[PDB]
């Protein structure tokens, strides 16, 4: 994208995997718009499954 | 055609027979159903125990 | 003790070919427990018909079906303690029964509503 | 061990809440929680439906009944079907709301005005300008023994209005086949011999890239410009052939019209209204006065 | 001709027009500069529910005091869009901009705690996570409330249970005035769709 | 040598102590030390045990005796064993504390209430909502000459309570085999011919994802809702066969019950209690009043 | 979980509107909009002449 | 370019594709000076065509 | 992990080498949750074993 | 869309004119000019002697 700021936008954009115009009448799933299963996709659950030292207070 | 949260009145196949468990409905045309789009099970009953039968 | 179920509704209407009309079957969740301004009662025709429902014409749709999902905010219906209801089903009238001008006992329609459950889970 | 500073003097502005009105950005809202990485999961089995119901196309795609007209055997050809409802025959083509009624309470009179939004008109009211394709299912409630033709033509521009001190409605005298010939007009002649309905979609046509979302809000004899610049035109439902009906059936049929939008874009997140967005809470008794929300900033 | 009342499902679009997506985009690249496609972004924006909320000194004030009023008005997005739905989930964000005109104490500070919804301050402790600001150096509080719930979806209706989700307490050691803006966190969303209510427009008190 | 600035004006908020209530983050606490990289080592030979004893599963996994009931030869079949202790026969299934006694001191009366927490109930009190699997070792103190059967069945939902002005206890009249038939109930019939004990684990079952941690705190005739919504149900210990015992042994046996939790999750780090977490410091004499901690914020 | 700070004390000047009279630079002007990445397109068919 | 600042200039420079002295009398197109078609060159439109999770509120 | 912040979390996560659910009743060692032996794992001891110039005041 | 902050609380000193007496450093002197990258060229034919 064509910016003049060294930071193109405010946040980091996470992709989706949806395939519909977003303003259209066609019914679109909400699970494709964000994907946040019960996995290491969320930070804290990843920290638990990896048993990081912070979840123990270190 | 593609409308949400409503099923409009329409024609359908001219000889419909829906069989629920023991009741069997004959209708002149196929009923105009509205079901939930992309339905889910928003409960936890299937995780608590198994559904017991009469036996 | 606990239940999770969807409610399946079927209406079989019958009206001779000389009677016309149109109904709207809609369901409002928490209609009895939600503030009045938020009720399907106490709103407009365009609001009522904005609810999930089925258009039910006498000469097009002699029969309509409807699946009301599990409407509780909690993980299952409590069949002992909480005698709570979570979704109200309404049968409205878009156009009244249109029949001959001449008064007659035959200018009428008869309805019959059937109900059952689906996606069931009795556990505890 | 303790070296010196080689960093520059940084410029700055003490501006808390920079861009709090934007939807995208890093929020400085402190979480009253345990983990700073507090995230709720996805909506897997939370709501009854896995569809995104907050999408503008899902809301504006939910149709609602805005017209239920009565078509009698006496209604004249090439005359709008005015019987039955408040905008009889004339369908203003747009997302905004064109219909309102005045609730009067005496004690002097307050004259509160109430609107009839469809899900497409509820959304447009949150924004200033709109652009969309308007879709109309015009269903007729009849039998196998009612017959007739129905003319549904689109006229661009302003609507012929009878302007009232508190409301605004159509002028049925200026919409007859003599003053309003439908010959140079996009139309659909619907035969009611056996069919009942037709879905008419009107693509966006105007000399403006966007139209206003005001609509009927505050529209009257003095204020009528923003109403005309909120709609691209109007559909008029007129008979081409009188309603033929035997004496064994009703001498009148109902014309139900559902309204919804496709191909929607909304421009700015601020309403064009004199006042804020307010939902009408019907009071208990008709003697009761309605709530007014405080807009005094001090 | 067959005696029949049927639906052929005929659709007509007028005008021999181009692609609406392309033309809409062309228009937004000239008159808007953005394209709103969903209403959750409006639940992320911050909008005012009260541009002056006065408080008493040394008083723990649950913000339900204000949001029960605001939710019915329809002025903010979290209220206007709540009349289309029945359920909601996720946390909430509140910003309190100081507008206190008088000086009461040398050191004015604002403090916020958690509280189960529909509780009173006399029913809850002032423990747990808190956030403190000083309106003289930072006149904006910017606290956030997580979704600490017993249920995966909260109804906008009333309930038998109470205190099943978290809310906010607001404490000021002095009588302060606030611009109260609220929004939802990056996880807030509303439930499943229903019909619209009526809208309230202009009121003209006329002499009879 | 001295170039100009090309950096932007930075936005900002003067907010000291941002997220001090979170467990994770970079703390701005200045160390009164020599090295900024002041780290203590690991716990190699510091404590007597190399096990993490601060883990919720190690604390909530330490069992404690919460019931010591007397089972006499006169106790009736299908009647809860009420003799001996304050919640006789009924075991509320949950992490929170269900038991309390009122310490009264006169001089008017103050009526301070004291609880009997197990290590699982001490932890739950620090949080608002809980979810866990509750485990109960029900040991019987007997000999080779006591015999009898014992019914330990789980009933979900509310407990039958006799509500007092200051406390809350079970209703033994509503838990008999006529009013409370154990036929449609998960149970374990324990034979005491030679065996003594059984560990009963109750997985979490409820119409809520989490239950409240209030328990008996402030529970009485007026306040009884939060108690019922703090437990998934209760186990009731009832005879299926009266205690058979010769005259050469005791005519009563003791039923000891240890309590602990497995598969624990705790939700928010704030208690649901009207007041803060307070440990009871037993005063010297019974005439002495107990300590109350100042919660006045000014 | 909560480590200490190893960042230095930053120097500074409280100067709002630094270089507002220059044509090039990152402006701190808050947009009364929805998207912070609010950009109008190019002048393709805006004016009579390209 | 020869700077003494670690940041050579204030903004990120985007190239053009124009071929005329900028102070000259020769008529120069304005579409070559910035290129911002209806494509993923603009940030928000790119976000829509990629269906990123932010345009849905995530 | 799926973030919208360019910094996924507040701190740098150090791995553990433990193999037990962290909320479970099974006894878990505390030396696996953080590993900080008397080695160059700690910063200051590393500085001493490497004889860095700062520990001498330079 | 609007994530939370994961940045730390920054330490600081409000010290305008830090090192103004040094010959080397980034100066916070605002230029009364058009371009922030205002540079004069080299002394090619400015003074009588190179």
């Amino acid at each position: 994208p064509t910016s003049e700021n060294p930071k193109i936008g405010p946040i980091s954009e996470v992709a989706s995997g949806v395939k519909t115009a977003a303003n259209g009448i066609e019914r679109i799933p909400v699970l494709g718009e964000i994907a946040k299963p019960v996995t290491a996709a969320v930070k804290w659950f990843a920290d638990i499954v990896g048993g990081v030292a912070a979840i123990f207070g270190w | 055609t593609n409308v949400h949260n409503t099923k409009l009145a329409s024609t359908s196949a001219e000889n419909a027979i829906e069989k629920e468990q023991i009741t069997t409905f004959h209708d002149v045309e196929t009923p105009n159903r509205i079901d939930t789009p992309m339905a889910q099970d928003t409960s936890s009953a299937r995780s608590m125990d198994d559904t017991h039968s009469i036996i | 003790k606990y239940l999770r179920c969807d409610v399946q509704v079927k209406i079989v209407l019958n009206a001779n070919p000389f009677i016309a009309g149109r109904l709207y079957l809609a369901y409002s969740p928490y209609d009895d427990k939600v503030a009045p301004e938020r009720r399907i009662i106490y709103t407009s025709r365009a609001g009522v018909t904005g609810y999930p429902g089925v258009e039910l014409d006498f000469q097009l749709d002699n029969s309509v079906e409807m699946t009301i999902p599990y409407a509780s905010f909690q993980e299952a219906y409590d069949l002992v303690s909480g005698n709570e209801d979570f979704v109200q089903l309404y049968l409205f009238t878009i156009a009244p029964v249109l029949g001959p001008s001449a008064e007659s006992a035959n200018s009428k329609v008869d309805l019959s509503v059937y109900m059952w459950l689906d996606n069931i889970s009795l556990v505890i | 061990s303790k070296p010196r500073n080689q960093n520059q003097v940084m410029p700055y502005q003490n501006v808390p809440g920079w861009g709090y009105s934007l939807y995208k950005g890093i929020d400085m809202s402190v979480p009253l929680a345990y983990d700073p990485n507090n995230e709720l999961g996805d909506l897997r089995d939370v709501f009854p439906s896995a569809v995104d119901e907050m999408a503008i196309g899902y809301v504006c795609g939910n149709p609602a009944i805005k017209h239920v007209l009565t078509w009698s055997t006496t209604d004249v050809v090439q005359n709008p079907i005015s019987n039955g409802d408040d905008w009889g025959g004339v369908i203003p083509v747009g997302m905004p709301c064109y219909s309102k009624t005045i609730r009067a309470v005496k004690g002097s009179t307050s004259k509160t005005e109430v609107m009839d939004p469809a899900p497409c008109e509820y959304v447009a009211n949150l924004f200033s300008y709109w652009r969309a394709t308007m879709c109309y299912r015009i269903t007729v409630v009849k039998t196998a023994f009612h017959t007739g033709r129905l003319e549904i033509f689109f006229e661009p521009g302003s609507i012929p209005t009878v302007r009232t001190a508190d409301n605004l409605g159509p002028d049925q005298t200026q919409l007859n086949g003599t003053i309003a010939p439908s010959d140079n007009n996009y139309k659909y002649i619907l035969d009611l011999t056996n069919d009942t309905e037709v879905t008419i979609k009107v693509p966006y046509v105007s000399n403006k890239m966007f139209m206003k979302t005001v609509g009927i809000y505050g529209a009257h004899d003095e204020d009528n410009w923003n109403f005309d610049e909120s709609f691209t035109g109007f559909l008029c439902i007129r008979p081409i052939t009188k309603l033929m009906a035997p004496d064994t059936v009703s001498q009148k049929v109902s014309i139900v019209v559902w309204k919804w939008a496709e191909d929607v874009v909304v421009v700015e997140p601020k309403p064009l209204t004199s006042g804020p967005t307010q939902v009408y809470n019907p009071p208990a008794v008709a003697r009761d006065l309605v709530k007014q929300i405080d807009v005094s900033m001090q | 001709i067959n005696l029949s009342n049927k639906t052929d499902e005929n659709t007509i679009s007028f005008f021999d027009s181009g692609d609406p997506e392309r033309m809409n985009n062309e228009a937004l690249m000239r008159g808007c500069g953005e394209q709103i496609v969903n209403l959750r972004p409006l639940l992320r924006t911050f909008r005012t529910i009260n541009d002056n909320w006065s408080l008493a000194a040394n008083t723990k004030t649950p913000i339900t005091d204000l949001t029960n009023t605001a939710d019915a008005e329809g002025r903010d997005y979290m209220s206007y869009l709540s009349f289309l739905y029945r359920f909601y989930r996720g946390g909430r964000r509140y910003k309190f901009f100081n507008t206190t005109p008088l000086k009461q104490s040398q050191t004015c500070y604002v403090r916020s705690f958690l509280i189960p919804r529909n509780y009173t301050a006399d029913e809850i402790n002032t423990d747990g996570p808190s956030h403190i600001t000083y309106p003289v150096i930072n006149p904006v509080h910017e606290v956030e409330v997580p979704f600490y719930s017993q249920y995966r979806k909260i109804p906008i209706a009333s309930t038998s249970d109470k205190g099943y989700d978290s809310s906010l307490m607001y404490y000021t050691n002095v009588g302060t005035q606030q611009i109260v803006a609220r929004a939802g966190n990056d996880d807030f969303t509303f439930g499943w769709m229903i019909g619209t209510p009526q809208l309230q427009g202009i009121t003209k008190e006329v002499a009879n």
